[PDB]
């Protein structure tokens, strides 16, 4: 049974606690989106992006 | 800092150079006069209003 079985599925991760995370959310129709640029990083090292 | 690679070239080396700057000099001159009598009668004493 899927509900019995969702403790085996995630196998330890509902259990690691949770922290915010800064990142610009959209709605989307009904989704919640995450969008974001790694720019910084790249441009930091001069590697392409 | 520096990205790690995973191709097949050699591992790219982490970098830390030295830039030397220079440091000017500016210089600013002003002129100005002083007229001998309004020079003079600083040593002299007044008395009389």
């Amino acid at each position: 049974s899927t509900k019995s079985d969702l403790p085996a599925v995630a196998a330890g991760v509902e259990d690691q606690p949770r922290v915010p995370i800064s990142a610009a959310v959209i709605k989307l129709g009904n989704h919640a989106v995450a969008v974001e640029s790694l720019q910084k990083m790249y441009n930091d090292t001069q590697s392409p992006y | 800092p520096t990205i790690a690679h995973g191709d097949g070239r050699r591992p790219s080396k982490q970098r830390t150079f030295i830039v030397v700057k220079n440091c000017h000099k500016h210089h600013i001159s002003t002129e100005m006069e002083l007229s001998m009598l309004d020079l003079e009668i600083l040593h002299s004493i007044p008395e009389t209003p």
